[PDB]
């Protein structure tokens, strides 16, 4: 506890996604709606605009 | 230099102590670091040094 804030202990996690996005598996929190054809409209599959 | 035991903790930055504050004391931003190590046989005095 008497030791500087520079010799303090820090707990780290990191992180390591893979955004190739071959099977698409951890998909954040969102909602899906219906799907239409033969109509250009705007398409949001697997988060790809 | 040449100090006891506790005094080698007292040493490092921030703390306070009397030898440290009264004698040393090293500053808050300091690059350069420190050696110490046991001379209990060439410093040792058997009627006491």
């Amino acid at each position: 506890p008497t030791y500087g804030v520079g010799h303090q202990p820090y707990r780290v996690v990191v992180l390591s996604f893979e955004l190739l996005h071959a099977p698409a598996t951890v998909c954040g929190p969102k909602k899906s709606t219906n799907l239409v054809k033969n109509k250009c409209v705007n398409f949001n599959f697997n988060g790809l605009k | 230099f040449v100090i006891r035991g506790d005094e080698v903790r007292q040493i490092a930055p921030g703390q306070t102590g009397n030898i440290a504050d009264y004698n040393y004391k090293l500053p808050d931003d300091f690059t350069g670091c420190v050696i110490a190590w046991n001379s209990n046989k060439l410093d040792s005095k058997v009627s006491g040094n």
